[PDB]
Protein backbone atom coordinates (compact mmCIF):
# COMPACT_ATOMS: atom_id res chain seq x y z
CA UNK A 1 0.00 0.00 0.00
CA UNK A 2 1.29 3.55 -1.44
CA UNK A 3 0.93 5.74 2.13
CA UNK A 4 2.08 9.60 3.82
CA UNK A 5 5.01 8.34 6.05
CA UNK A 6 3.87 8.24 9.54
CA UNK A 7 5.85 11.40 10.47
CA UNK A 8 4.39 13.47 7.85
CA UNK A 9 0.88 12.06 9.37
CA UNK B 1 -0.31 33.20 2.83
CA UNK B 2 -2.24 32.17 -0.36
CA UNK B 3 -0.51 29.33 -2.76
CA UNK B 4 -1.37 28.69 -5.79
CA UNK B 5 -1.69 24.99 -6.86
CA UNK B 6 0.06 23.23 -9.81
CA UNK B 7 -1.57 19.96 -11.02
CA UNK B 8 1.27 17.72 -12.56
CA UNK B 9 0.91 14.55 -14.37
CA UNK B 10 3.89 12.62 -14.39
CA UNK B 11 4.37 11.21 -17.69
CA UNK B 12 7.63 10.09 -16.96
CA UNK B 13 9.93 9.25 -13.81
CA UNK B 14 11.93 12.23 -14.54
CA UNK B 15 8.91 14.59 -13.77
CA UNK B 16 9.83 14.41 -9.77
CA UNK B 17 11.84 17.84 -10.75
CA UNK B 18 8.19 19.62 -11.95
CA UNK B 19 7.30 18.79 -8.44
CA UNK B 20 10.18 19.58 -6.61
CA UNK B 21 10.43 23.07 -8.51
CA UNK B 22 6.90 24.12 -7.98
CA UNK B 23 6.86 23.19 -3.77
CA UNK B 24 10.33 24.79 -3.42
CA UNK B 25 8.98 27.80 -5.06
CA UNK B 26 5.61 28.34 -2.37
CA UNK B 27 3.56 26.74 -4.24
CA UNK B 28 0.92 23.32 -3.34
CA UNK B 29 1.43 20.69 -5.97
CA UNK B 30 -1.05 18.09 -7.15
CA UNK B 31 0.44 15.11 -8.39
CA UNK B 32 -1.22 11.85 -10.63
CA UNK B 33 0.75 8.83 -10.75
CA UNK B 34 -1.75 6.72 -12.68
CA UNK B 35 0.93 6.55 -16.04
CA UNK B 36 3.70 5.33 -13.99
CA UNK B 37 4.60 2.02 -12.33
CA UNK B 38 3.95 0.48 -9.07
CA UNK B 39 7.73 1.30 -8.29
CA UNK B 40 7.79 4.37 -9.99
CA UNK B 41 5.08 5.75 -7.68
CA UNK B 42 6.86 4.52 -4.51
CA UNK B 43 9.62 6.56 -5.60
CA UNK B 44 7.86 9.29 -6.44
CA UNK B 45 6.15 9.22 -2.88
CA UNK B 46 9.66 9.16 -1.43
CA UNK B 47 11.29 11.40 -3.07
CA UNK B 48 7.80 14.33 -2.20
CA UNK B 49 8.19 13.26 1.80
CA UNK B 50 12.38 14.06 1.05
CA UNK B 51 11.31 17.94 0.01
CA UNK B 52 8.57 17.92 2.20
CA UNK B 53 10.29 17.15 5.39
CA UNK B 54 13.07 19.49 4.34
CA UNK B 55 10.59 22.72 3.86
CA UNK B 56 8.51 21.63 6.83
CA UNK B 57 5.82 21.02 4.32
CA UNK B 58 2.09 19.26 4.84
CA UNK B 59 1.86 15.91 2.70
CA UNK B 60 -1.44 14.81 2.17
CA UNK B 61 -2.90 11.16 -0.02
CA UNK B 62 -5.96 12.16 -2.34
CA UNK B 63 -6.67 8.69 -3.83
CA UNK B 64 -4.69 5.57 -4.94
CA UNK B 65 -3.03 7.32 -7.78
CA UNK B 66 -2.70 11.16 -6.61
CA UNK B 67 -1.28 13.21 -3.58
CA UNK B 68 -0.50 16.56 -2.71
CA UNK B 69 2.51 18.69 -0.95
CA UNK B 70 1.34 22.01 0.59
CA UNK B 71 3.90 24.86 1.98
CA UNK B 72 4.42 25.44 5.34
CA UNK B 73 2.09 28.85 5.78
CA UNK B 74 -0.48 27.65 3.28
CA UNK B 75 -4.27 26.53 3.96
CA UNK B 76 -5.25 24.65 1.46
CA UNK B 77 -8.25 22.32 1.80
CA UNK B 78 -8.72 19.01 0.59
CA UNK B 79 -11.43 20.08 -1.84
CA UNK B 80 -9.26 23.00 -3.25
CA UNK B 81 -6.92 19.74 -4.12
CA UNK B 82 -9.46 17.56 -5.69
CA UNK B 83 -10.80 20.47 -7.96
CA UNK B 84 -7.17 21.34 -9.43
CA UNK B 85 -6.80 17.51 -10.04
CA UNK B 86 -10.26 17.76 -11.70
CA UNK B 87 -11.28 14.94 -8.98
CA UNK C 1 38.17 21.67 11.46
CA UNK C 2 35.91 19.78 14.00
CA UNK C 3 32.75 20.47 10.99
CA UNK C 4 29.25 18.56 11.86
CA UNK C 5 29.44 15.06 9.98
CA UNK C 6 26.04 13.71 11.86
CA UNK C 7 26.80 9.87 11.64
CA UNK C 8 23.08 7.55 11.19
CA UNK C 9 22.15 3.89 11.32
CA UNK C 10 19.13 2.95 9.48
CA UNK C 11 16.63 0.46 10.98
CA UNK C 12 13.72 1.49 8.88
CA UNK C 13 12.41 4.14 6.78
CA UNK C 14 11.07 6.18 10.06
CA UNK C 15 14.93 6.71 10.81
CA UNK C 16 14.61 8.97 7.95
CA UNK C 17 13.51 12.05 10.01
CA UNK C 18 17.15 11.68 11.60
CA UNK C 19 18.88 12.41 8.60
CA UNK C 20 16.32 15.38 7.55
CA UNK C 21 17.10 16.68 10.69
CA UNK C 22 20.90 17.24 10.54
CA UNK C 23 20.67 18.32 6.92
CA UNK C 24 17.56 20.81 7.10
CA UNK C 25 19.79 22.20 9.99
CA UNK C 26 23.02 22.85 7.51
CA UNK C 27 24.83 19.72 8.93
CA UNK C 28 26.22 17.00 6.59
CA UNK C 29 24.84 13.62 7.48
CA UNK C 30 26.61 9.69 6.59
CA UNK C 31 23.87 7.05 7.07
CA UNK C 32 24.97 3.62 7.06
CA UNK C 33 21.84 1.11 5.04
CA UNK C 34 23.88 -2.40 5.83
CA UNK C 35 20.52 -3.70 8.01
CA UNK C 36 17.60 -2.74 5.51
CA UNK C 37 16.50 -4.45 2.46
CA UNK C 38 17.80 -3.38 -1.12
CA UNK C 39 13.67 -2.25 -1.44
CA UNK C 40 14.27 -0.01 2.10
CA UNK C 41 17.61 1.56 0.94
CA UNK C 42 16.34 2.80 -2.68
CA UNK C 43 13.30 4.25 -0.49
CA UNK C 44 15.59 6.09 1.89
CA UNK C 45 18.46 7.39 -1.32
CA UNK C 46 14.82 8.62 -2.76
CA UNK C 47 13.71 10.42 0.30
CA UNK C 48 17.35 11.85 0.70
CA UNK C 49 17.15 13.16 -2.90
CA UNK C 50 14.07 14.99 -1.72
CA UNK C 51 15.87 16.61 1.12
CA UNK C 52 18.51 17.50 -1.49
CA UNK C 53 16.30 19.35 -4.21
CA UNK C 54 14.83 21.14 -1.89
CA UNK C 55 17.73 22.65 -0.05
CA UNK C 56 19.74 22.70 -3.24
CA UNK C 57 22.46 20.09 -1.46
CA UNK C 58 25.32 17.45 -2.67
CA UNK C 59 24.73 13.94 -2.41
CA UNK C 60 27.45 11.01 -2.77
CA UNK C 61 27.66 7.62 -2.69
CA UNK C 62 30.78 6.04 -0.04
CA UNK C 63 29.74 2.08 -0.91
CA UNK C 64 27.37 0.07 -1.29
CA UNK C 65 25.00 0.79 1.83
CA UNK C 66 27.33 4.25 2.53
CA UNK C 67 25.77 7.59 1.58
CA UNK C 68 26.46 11.11 2.22
CA UNK C 69 23.99 14.28 2.30
CA UNK C 70 25.91 17.70 2.19
CA UNK C 71 24.96 21.02 2.63
CA UNK C 72 24.71 23.55 -0.66
CA UNK C 73 28.08 25.50 1.11
CA UNK C 74 29.82 23.04 3.40
CA UNK C 75 33.12 22.94 3.76
CA UNK C 76 33.61 19.60 3.95
CA UNK C 77 35.51 17.17 1.23
CA UNK C 78 34.88 13.41 -0.64
CA UNK C 79 37.77 12.14 2.20
CA UNK C 80 36.63 13.55 5.25
CA UNK C 81 33.42 11.67 4.60
CA UNK C 82 35.14 8.46 3.95
CA UNK C 83 37.52 8.81 7.17
CA UNK C 84 34.35 9.16 9.27
CA UNK C 85 32.70 6.52 7.53
CA UNK D 1 22.28 -1.20 -8.74
CA UNK D 2 22.06 1.85 -6.21
CA UNK D 3 22.84 5.14 -7.18
CA UNK D 4 22.42 8.80 -6.68
CA UNK D 5 19.77 10.02 -9.25
CA UNK D 6 20.74 11.09 -12.51
CA UNK D 7 19.44 14.91 -11.85
CA UNK D 8 21.73 15.14 -8.86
Amino acid sequence: DLDVPSFLQ
Amino acid sequence: YQSTIVPVELHSFEDAQVIGGAFRDGDAVVFDMSLLSREEARRIVDFAAGLCFALRGKMQKIDSVTFAVVPELSNISTSELERAARI
